RNA sequence: CCUGCGGCGGCCGCAGGAAGAGGAACGGAGCGAGUCCCCGGGGCGCGAUUCCCUGAGCUGUGGGACGUGCACCCAGGACUCGCUCACACAUG
């Protein structure tokens, strides 16, 4: 369980078996590999198996955790995570 | 192999998944033919490719 | 059965068709298997031909006579002869020798008519020369063949270019010309060289040293032929009348000449009985002349076998059959067909 | 369509076979399919040809590139095999009961079908030289 | 007429006459690095041409394979790794790189560098590539402007992870649909990156930013740089059968139309045109000074990458320029560049440093102890020298 | 009305001069050469060379030693032996040409003989398919000479082609492309053996000697004898002049490279071939390159070895560009012009002062 | 001796055994004819090949 | 027939004989032959026009190259003997009863053919000369 | 004597004219001297080496078989072995550096 | 301090260097000799019995015999040790 959470990104059209979302985080930073994705009441979703797009605006795909699926979440559904696993871009970007 | 091509009046590949042109005739195939280094048929390539003059040698001689 | 020209020769069928496909064409002699199973004859068109003995003699009409073998050369046939000591109960004696323009001197089996093995003679250059005449040893166990001014003696065993080379002319002095033919004696230890260059010559088998050289000829000598007595011998030649006897006692010069029309540059044959009484030639005007031998050899007949040359003669070694070949060559203007028979000589 | 194909050719593709020496082939071909005396694709016509047998190589001249078969007619000339080119690929494919297109394929003899196959040999026998 | 001219060329006297025009060359023509040599900038005229090298496309046929490269069409069975050991193997030579690791079931341009060409693998590895590939959709799409919108997103610098390690950035200059086919869901699509950009994880990315998922079918590079598939591309029949041909028949000709010199990789870079004496001295890692330049290209520029070339056209090296085309110009002495990359042998060109006019001074006074043992003044150095001598070990 | 003519119509090594790359076009021309057409008729067989027709009797080192009876000349040289019986094209160079001789005798020739085969083959494909074998690096045995065994060695063979066939006489014609020194009558030999019936070289004739051909220039024995007969009785050159050519025309496929006149004679003497005397320099000059040197009235000075290249020329202000391989003028065609420039004046003047 | 020729359209020889052409004109042998350095009929065949505009210097002259 | 042959004709074939005085020449040829009086080669021709024996000499027309017998139509200028051409070598050889051709053949006069002689003499002095 | 041992030399092709002509296939293409004794793998003597010809790389050899060989005998793809002293290395007949 | 090469993207080890970049006659030619390389008795003419011969023997656009005479069997290249000519940067 996180002790807090920081917004992840939020809900785009499903995938077969996973949910893509544009990240919207603070200051643009990235997410890291198989991180917990969480609710808006801690509750997790899924984990963080891929990341792409630009540098500047991208996307991440969230393995979904076995209660879950993929059709039920609402468009524009914002999404969350602990805030010790988020990076900037100034690793990647130079 | 699903990837095609034809020649453009320009002289470079136009890459399709369709077996013919636009001007009828059959599309190449993109890929080269398959090697293997056991391959003891260079006499013969050669000889019946000087035949018909088709021999990289016989062609005009490229721009350096 | 035996041997009588008392009465003419009767008819026996011959072939006529198969000669006439080409186009001036014509016969270059015929001959006798040794042990008379077969006849062997030379064409104009370079194909030696094999016939069989005919099946309707020992069964009257006879058909056209059909050749077992066709064994095709790529150049002229200078010389072409059986083997010495052939017999049809052995295919490894049943084969045909065989020279050519500029080719070597082949052996064809004459069973299959495959070539079988080749004998070929080089000059000092190393460029090959063709030989102009053929003759196995009485043994069988050498191949003698003539080439210009020099004999050569390829052995049978071994096919191939190695060979003994005998120069028949020296520093000039010798038997000068092509070797036209070779005979050898049946009871003395010698063979005998008859030349284009008018002269003949004796030569001794072991060495090749020269024993006598003879002239008498007017033109280049074509044929030769032992007597079964061993000491007379007779010799032929182109564009000259007579055909000479000779003894190999009482040397040096011919003891007898015998007329026969001869006008053109053929090798026009002739040839002896198995027993050695009659002799048998050809002629260029065609007819077909017999002595007997035994003084003077005293003519017994003349008949004519067709309207045209009769170049080959040849005699059955055990039945009373003659074999004749015709034809010549036919010259141009500015703007009968060739064939082979068989003849019974045979008593009443 | 025979003229048609000309235009698909293949630099290499000679002696091409005729409209009719091209039918005549299809059905010695369809023959031999049905007694299994075809050898199919150059993986297996190289092998069969290398290892000894004979009879006549159908080659197909709309292959490209020439690379992977203009081996196979100078393997013929070693062994005094007869070749010839017809016009297609996805006919030859189709003659030699296959779902997909062929390049090579070399037709054996049979005492089924020795007229069609003679008649065949024969003719390809006595094609010109390019 | 035939006749006449035939006439004419027995009666009349010719001559090639005196005249007073300028002569005026054209290189346009000439081979490789030697291609507008006219163009360059002259600083000297004044040297002393050696006779030991060679023009680089009339090198005798083993130091032309020794000096060379393959534009390879790389069949679709074996690896990279595996196609370079073949070319190692057949032309029987020691060494060999290539420019940029084809998967074993991608085709395309593979530039194989051959012994001393390897010396350039860093430089064609880092070069921009372009591929044609087929992505495979794994459900249906309304249309084809569904998948190049995809395309268009993914233009730019990007976020990507290898195939089955830490994330990377990889920049996709240009992205093109070609065709799409609704029935099989396969869309051909065209793209120039940097090198080590993963298709397979693009065509993923593809399939998730369209939401219906994806993979790569297969793929072919058309693209290494500077070399292209219309570009003298060759297969690995043509080197077989080329070796194959100089083994047999004796006949380089056919090894020559396969292998090219490594200089035709460099035809792109600005050029510096060396004095003879100094290539020797640069091959065994000497500074770039301003005494050997013969010439120099227009528009050099600080920090960029220049080819150092000998009169002949060979390379000697790949060089950082330290001074503008501007400065060269007008200067008296300095380092022009420092060595990147040598790619020149050591003694092709003969050892001749040290025999110079201020070299030859420097030697002098170390021998008469004016200078110390390792060249550095004293107390009692003129004041002419010590202020003069720029030493640039500084 | 040479004006008119375009500069591929100039003769021989003058052919095409302007596409020649420019160094400088100032020169002070000297009245001593003339072009090598219009040589004075004794110099100009003494520079020259016969494309003779050989006949098939006598051999290759008699027919020279008959041009040289004919001519009336000391010397002679001949491209590379015939064989007695064989014919065909055979370079005789004349006097000063023989320094020529081991380049023409080092040439690619071609030839067009007859193989007799001693049994039958299938057809002419078969001889077709044995003479592809035979093509490239051949094995061949040089025969005896002096009861000498010479190696074995090899031979190229660059093309064959079969040209007909006569299965009635087992003969067929093939033309042969080959290098110098390659024996024919063996490789009718080794034809013979591949096809297994066995065989023989009939014939033989020469078409090519490198440079010449059969095609044109060609002339026979009568010709040179008929010649000189007639320039003997009636004072023409018109019929010599078609029968020998300058030696220029053997050595148009060579780089040349153009001297000043002041040059000319220092050559000849010996000097190297420095870059201050070269006018104009062609493309495709490489290092260690045999080239001709030329006058500007294109008469070939020397042939010379290239130690710059064409770029090379380009670049530099002075220093040697070749050095001799063969003088082909004589000494003192041109007078002696050499220390009279500027750098060389300089010299000699700060010497004496 | 065996060897023959006749010409094609563009001056150049063609081989051949056969005594005719594929047009029905007879070949030359591609020997030339036998030589002799005595021997003393040169005024004769000058004679009359000037005659006929056969003579070597009455041709069109080559272009070098 | 004749108007074929006349396509084989050298440059310096002239003046040839017309097609009935053609076969007047073979005709005296075939006499000469049978009573031994003519010359063959040019071998032989030019040995006995040196010793100055007269006759007709007939040259072949389609001789090639002429270099082996053009010196002998100025040999007959020189010491006035009647010469002329006829339109091939192989008729000419064929006229002396020999397979093989030749290019020149000399005809010496004789009394059992001195009428046809000089009926062909008569004619050949009279053609016109180039 | 008989050698102590021998090294495959190569393999029969067709005859020609009472002497066999064989394919050459030699370990590291190596070329057999002239006159060379050609040998069975029983080392018994066939014959010895007369021609060598054809490509630097595909050569062939005939041999002048022996007193008591003849052609019909032998066997299409049959080995035949030389005496590994009388072979050369190709390198000898390829050019100078 | 620089370069190159190899080992596991920076370091390690080994190896070559420490480089200011010279020289407008260097050190040539042409002959001759010795030694290597190269390096398939024949060719030409005349004479007399038309000198013989349309040979199935190449062959009359040439083959042979006997007299006789005649001219061929080099020229190059490389190495080595002489003689001769120069020692030449090419005249704005």
């Amino acid at each position: 369980p996180p002790e807090r959470v920081v917004l992840l990104g939020e809900f785009l059209h499903p995938c077969e078996d996973d949910i893509v979302c544009k990240c919207t985080t603070d200051e643009n930073k990235v997410p890291y590999f198989n991180a917990p994705v969480y609710l808006e009441n801690k509750e997790q979703i899924g984990k963080v198996d891929e990341i792409f797009g630009q540098l500047r605006d991208f996307y991440f795909s969230v393995k979904l955790s076995e209660n879950m699926k993929a059709s039920s979440f609402k468009k524009l559904q914002k999404f969350y995570i602990d805030p010790y696993k988020l990076l900037p871009l100034q690793r990647f970007l130079p | 192999m699903f990837l095609q091509y034809y020649l453009n009046e320009q002289g470079d590949r136009v890459y399709t998944l369709k077996k013919f042109d636009p001007m009828g005739q059959q599309t190449c195939s993109a890929h080269p033919a398959r090697f293997s280094p056991d391959d003891k048929y260079s006499r013969h390539r050669i000889t019946i490719k000087k035949r018909f003059k088709v021999l990289m040698t016989q062609q005009p001689r490229p721009v350096l | 059965w035996n041997y009588s020209f008392s009465q003419l020769p009767r008819f026996l069928s011959g072939s006529w068709s198969e000669f006439s496909t080409q186009p001036e064409n014509f016969l270059k002699g015929c001959k006798w298997a040794p042990d008379g199973s077969c006849i062997l004859t030379n064409s104009a068109d370079n194909i030696l031909r094999i016939y069989n003995l005919p099946p309707e003699l020992y069964h009257v009409e006879y058909a056209e006579m059909v050749p077992v073998l066709r064994m095709v050369e790529g150049d002229t046939i200078y010389d072409y002869c059986w083997y010495s000591l052939m017999s049809s109960a052995q295919p490894d004696t049943s084969y045909v020798a065989s020279s050519s323009r500029e080719n070597p001197i082949h052996i064809w089996d004459a069973f299959t008519g495959e070539l079988r093995a080749s004998f070929r003679a080089y000059n000092h250059l190393d460029e090959l020369t063709a030989a102009h005449s053929l003759c196995f040893s009485p043994d069988g166990s050498q191949l003698f063949c003539g080439f210009n001014r020099t004999v050569r003696v390829f052995s049978t065993a071994r096919p191939g270019r190695d060979c003994e080379v005998r120069a028949t002319f020296a520093k000039k002095q010798g038997q000068s010309g092509i070797i036209s033919c070779i005979a050898f004696s049946p009871a003395q230890p010698l063979y005998a060289c008859g030349s284009y260059g008018r002269s003949l010559g004796l030569y001794a088998w072991d060495d090749g040293s020269p024993l006598a050289l003879l002239g008498g000829h007017q033109g280049g000598i074509t044929h030769l032929c032992f007597h079964p007595d061993g000491n007379r011998f007779f010799s032929g030649a182109r564009k000259d009348a007579e055909l000479l006897c000779w003894d190999l006692r009482q040397s040096g010069y011919p003891l007898w000449s015998l007329g026969r029309e001869v006008t053109t540059n053929q090798r026009i044959y002739f040839d002896l009985d198995p027993t050695g009484q009659f002799l048998v030639s050809g002629s260029t005007s065609g007819a077909v002349s017999v002595w007997d031998t035994d003084g003077k050899p005293e003519p017994v007949l003349s008949f004519l076998p067709q309207k045209d040359c009769t170049n080959g003669v040849s005699l059955h070694p055990s039945l009373p059959l003659l074999a004749t070949a015709s034809g010549q060559r036919v010259f141009p203007e500015p703007t009968l067909e060739c064939r082979l028979q068989l003849w019974w000589c045979g008593g009443a | 369509t025979y003229q048609e194909l000309l235009v698909n050719q293949n630099p290499i593709a000679q002696p091409l076979a005729s409209r009719r020496l091209t039918r005549k082939l299809y059905k010695c071909i369809k023959k031999a399919v049905k007694q299994k005396q075809i050898r199919r694709g150059v993986k297996e016509v190289q092998k069969f040809v290398n290892k000894g047998e004979k009879g006549i190589m159908v080659l197909a001249g709309d292959t490209l590139p020439i690379e992977v078969y203009c081996h196979l007619p100078v393997m013929c000339e070693d062994r005094n095999l007869p070749y010839v080119y017809i016009p297609s690929k996805t006919d030859l494919g189709a003659a030699a009961g296959s779902k997909r297109p062929t390049c090579v394929i070399m037709v054996k003899p049979h005492e089924e079908y020795q007229e069609a196959y003679d008649e065949c040999l024969e003719e390809v026998q006595s094609l010109p030289l390019p | 007429p035939e006749e006449d001219v035939a006439e004419i060329q027995h009666a009349e006297e010719f001559l090639i006459k005196p005249e007073s025009k300028v002569a005026k060359l054209d290189t346009s023509q000439w081979p490789l690095l030697l291609k507008n040599f006219d163009k360059l900038n002259v600083r000297t005229t004044h040297y002393t041409p050696l006779a030991c090298g060679s023009n680089p496309l009339k090198r005798e046929i083993g130091d032309y394979i020794r000096t060379g490269f393959i534009n390879l069409d790389k069949p679709s069975n074996p690896s990279s790794h595996e196609v370079v050991a073949w070319i190692r193997r057949i032309l029987r030579v020691e060494k060999t790189g290539h420019s940029g690791t084809l998967d074993p079931k991608v085709t395309g341009c593979l530039i194989v560098c051959i012994e001393r060409a390897t010396r350039l693998v860093k430089s064609q590895q880092s070069a921009g590539k372009e591929y044609v590939g087929i992505v495979r959709l794994h459900n249906a799409i309304e249309g084809g402007t569904q998948l190049s919108r995809a395309l268009e997103t993914l233009t730019g610098a990007l976020f990507q992870r290898p195939p089955l390690r830490q994330l990377r950035v990889r920049t996709i200059y240009e992205s093109k649909m070609i065709e799409y086919d609704p029935e099989r869901r396969l869309g051909i699509f065209w793209v120039s990156c940097e090198a080590g950009t993963y298709i397979r994880t693009l065509c993923v990315h593809l399939g998730l930013l369209l939401g219906v998922g994806g993979q790569m079918q297969e793929l072919r590079r058309v693209r290494s740089g500077v070399m292209s598939e219309k570009d003298h591309m060759v297969t690995m029949h043509d080197v077989l059968d080329a070796q194959w041909l100089y083994d047999n028949h004796k006949d380089e000709s056919y090894l020559r139309r396969v292998v090219y010199p490594l200089e035709k990789l460099l035809t792109s870079h600005k050029r510096l045109v060396m004095k003879d004496s100094a290539v020797n001295a640069i091959c065994y890692g000497a500074k770039i000074m301003l005494p050997g330049v013969l010439r120099y290209e227009d528009g050099i520029e600080v920090n960029q990458e220049i080819v150092v070339i000998t009169t002949k056209g060979e390379a000697i090296c790949m060089a950082i320029a330290l001074m503008t085309t501007a400065v060269i110009s007008t200067c008296d002495h300095g380092i022009v560049a420092k060595i990147k990359r040598v790619i020149m042998e050591r003694d092709t060109y003969p050892r001749k440093w040290g025999l110079g006019p201020k070299a030859s001074q420097k030697k002098l006074m170390i021998k008469q102890g004016l200078l110390d043992k390792h060249g550095k003044p004293t107390d009692s150095t003129p004041a002419t020298w010590k202020q003069e001598y720029v030493d640039y070990s500084e």
